[PDB]
C-alpha cells in the first residue's frame, strides 16, 4: 500500500507521493496481491481521475499504457519494504508496438550484453529475439480497367467466400474443391500475364487459414465428450476431410497451375503453411482414441472395470489437447 | 458395487468394484494407537 | 532530470521527490540517457550510501534489484512530460531467470490473448515466443538405474503435485499419506549405493511450500463464515486434518529415514518450515468463533437479548477475518 500506490503515480500521474488514503476499492486487490501466496501479478492501470489495480490482466485496451507488478517471494514480507521483494516493468497495450519496443529496447541487448559465459542456448535466444523485433518492426511501420474488373472480380469470390460458418462440415468438404479451382482459374493470362504476388498468395493464405478457423469453431460445437458420439464421428470426418483435402490439392495443383494458365515466378513449389494438416491429425487421434473405446464397449463384460475408471482417468489427459486446438504448446 | 470391510485390528476399509480408486479410505474413530477391538458385527441403514 | 532521480529514489530509497540538486558525477551518464539518441538503456543501482548510473549491464553481485530505464523516442522531448516517454523494468542479478520470469509472464499471455482469430503472422510469433521461454526454462532448471529410480518414485506422485488444483480436501488427506511413503522408498540404498541428501533436503522443501500454499489456496476458497455450520465445520475440519497430519508426520518420518533408510549424521531433526501448522491454528480459531456462536443459538432462550445485539456487532468484527492468513497481518 507504499510501494504499490507510489510506483502508479511516479508511472501514471504526478511524480509524488500519495496521500494515506486507502480508501477505495481496488485496496482488496491489493491486499490479494500482497497477502495471497498465489497471486504472483497485480495490474494497474489509471482510469478517468481514477486508480484501478487487478490481478487479471486485459488486453482490451488500444494504445494505452499499463504498468504490472510481479513478486520475488511466494508471500510479502510486511516487516520488510515493500520494495525489496516486488519488481515493476511497464509496458504498452499494442499487440505490435508493445512487443516490438519491449523486445527491441529490453530483451535483445540485455542477452547480447548480459549473458553468463558459463549458460548455453544463449546464441539461439539471441537469434530468436532478432527474427521476432524484425518482423514486428516490419508490421509497425506499416489503366483502371483492369484495376477494376480485378477488384470487382476477386472481392465477388471473396464475398461469397466468407459466409463460411453458415456452412456445416459435411458441405465445406466439397467446398474446399470448388474454391481451389475456381481461384486457381481467375488468377489465369485474362486481362494481364499476371496479377501482382501481393494477392496471388494472400488471397489462397486468407482461404486456407479460414478453413482453418472454421473447422476449429465447427469441431468445438460437437462437444466431443458427450454421450452422442454417433452424430461427432459423422461430423468429425468431415473436418478431417476438410483439412486434409484442401492441403492435398494446393500441393498438387499448384505445380502445374502456375506453370500451364498463370506465369507465376514460383514453379514446381508450394506456398501453404499446411496447419490445417495438424489439425487434421488431432482430430484422427481424438476419432481413434474414441472408437478403440467404442470397441471395447462392445466387450465391456470383458473389460468392465478398466472401461469404467479408465474413462475418467483419460477426461483430464484429454484435456490437455481442448477443441479449437492451435499446436504452441504441443509437449503438453 | 460399494462396499467396506472390517479387521481384527480395529479399521474398516472402504472399496468398490468398478473405480478401484474412488475413496480409498479407511474408517476410524476419534482415537489413537490400535485398539484392536476385533469387530464382528458390520450393517447398514436400511435408509437412504 | 526529474523522471530518472525521482524514480531511483521510489524503487531503491525514500518514497519521494528527490531535491533538485543534480550535482552529482552520475549525472553525465543520466544526461547522455536523456540527450544521445543512441544510449536508449541506462541502469541505475544502489550501492553503499550510493548510487551508480551506466548503461553497462552487470551480474557481478548475487540477488541485488536493480532497474534499467529505456526510451521509446531516441532523445527525450522535454516540452513533454518526463514520464510519458520512459519506461523501466526492474530485475534481479540474474541473467538467465530474469529474462525467464520476464517472457513468460509478460510475451507468452500477451500474443495469445491480445490476437485477432483473423490476423495472420501471429503463429510464427507463437512459435518464436514458444521457443523462446523454452530455451529460457531449460537453461534456468540446469550407473543412471541410479537417477532412474529416484525419477520413477518421483513422478509416481509428482503427477498430482504438478496438478494439486484437480484434486480435493479428502484427496489431498490421501496424498499426504501416499506421498511419505513414496518418497520414503526414495531413501533406499539398494539399488545403488548412491544417495543424494541435497536433493531429498530441497525437493522436500520445494513440497513442503508448494504443498502448504496449495492447502490454504483451496481453503481461502470455502469462505468459512456462512450460515450452514455444519458445512463450514466439516470443511474447516478437514483442512485442519490436512495440516495437523502433513506436519506430524513429514517431521517424525524425515527425521527416522535420516538414519534408517540412510545410516546419515542426521537425525531426528525438523526439515519443514511448519506452514501449515500455522494454518491449522488460524483455523481452529475460526471454528472456535463460528462454534461458540452457534452454542448462543443452540441455548439462545438463556440470552436471546444478548445475541440479538452481539450479532449485530460480530458481523464487522467477522468482516475482518481474511483468508491467506499472512501471520506478519494477523494482528488485525
Amino acid at each position: 500500500k507504499l510501494f504499490i500506490f507510489t510506483t502508479t503515480q511516479n508511472y501514471f500521474g504526478l511524480m509524488s507521493e500519495l496521500w494515506d488514503q486507502p480508501l477505495l476499492c481496488n485496496c482488496l486487490e491489493i491486499n490479494n496481491f500482497l497477502d495471497d501466496g498465489n497471486q504472483m501479478l497485480l495490474r494497474v492501470q489509471r482510469s478517468d481521475a481514477g486508480i484501478s489495480f487487478s490481478n487479471t490482466i486485459e488486453f482490451g485496451d488500444t494504445k494505452d499504457k499499463v504498468l504490472v507488478f510481479f513478486k520475488l517471494r511466494p508471500e510479502v514480507i510486511t516487516d520488510e519494504n515493500l520494495h525489496d521483494n516486488i519488481l515493476v516493468s511497464s509496458m504498452l497495450e499494442s499487440p505490435i508496438s508493445s512487443l516490438y519496443q519491449a523486445v527491441r529496447q529490453v530483451f535483445a541487448p540485455m542477452l547480447l550484453k548480459d549473458q553468463e559465459w558459463s549458460r548455453n542456448f544463449d546464441p539461439k535466444l539471441q537469434n530468436l529475439l532478432s527474427e521476432l523485433e524484425a518482423g514486428l518492426g516490419i508490421v509497425l511501420r506499416r489503366s483502371k480497367e483492369r484495376a477494376n474488373y480485378f477488384k470487382e472480380l476477386f472481392e465477388t469470390i471473396a464475398r461469397e467466400f466468407y459466409n463460411l460458418d453458415s456452412l456445416s462440415l459435411l458441405e465445406v468438404v466439397d467446398l474446399v474443391e470448388t474454391t481451389q479451382d475456381v481461384v486457381d482459374d481467375v488468377w489465369r493470362q485474362t486481362e494481364h500475364d499476371h496479377y501482382p504476388e501481393s494477392r496471388m498468395l494472400h488471397l489462397l493464405d486468407i482461404i486456407g487459414g479460414s478453413f482453418g478457423r472454421f473447422v476449429q469453431k465447427k469441431l468445438g460445437t460437437l462437444n466431443l465428450w458427450e454421450d452422442p458420439y454417433y452424430l461427432v464421428k459423422e461430423s468429425l470426418k468431415a473436418g478431417i476431410s476438410i483439412c486434409e483435402q484442401w492441403v492435398i490439392v494446393c500441393n498438387h495443383l499448384t505445380g502445374q497451375v502456375w506453370q500451364r494458365y498463370v506465369p507465376h515466378p514460383w514453379k514446381n513449389e508450394k506456398y501453404f503453411p499446411e496447419t490445417l494438416d495438424k489439425l487434421g491429425k488431432r482430430l484422427e487421434e481424438v476419432l481413434a482414441i474414441r472408437t478403440i473405446h467404442e470397441k471395447f464397449l462392445y466387450f465391456l463384460p470383458a473389460s468392465e472395470e478398466k472401461i469404467i475408471c479408465l474413462t475418467r482417468v483419460f477426461e483430464p489427459f484429454t484435456g490437455l489437447n481442448p477443441v479449437q486446438y492451435n499446436p504452441y504448446t504441443e509437449p503438453l | 458395487n460399494h462396499f467396506i470391510i472390517g479387521t481384527d485390528m480395529g479399521l474398516i476399509s472402504h472399496g468398490t468394484r468398478q473405480d478401484l480408486r474412488v475413496a480409498p479410505k479407511l474408517f476410524k474413530p476419534q482415537q489413537h494407537g490400535i485398539r484392536p477391538v476385533k469387530v464382528n458385527v458390520i450393517d447398514f441403514s436400511p435408509f437412504g
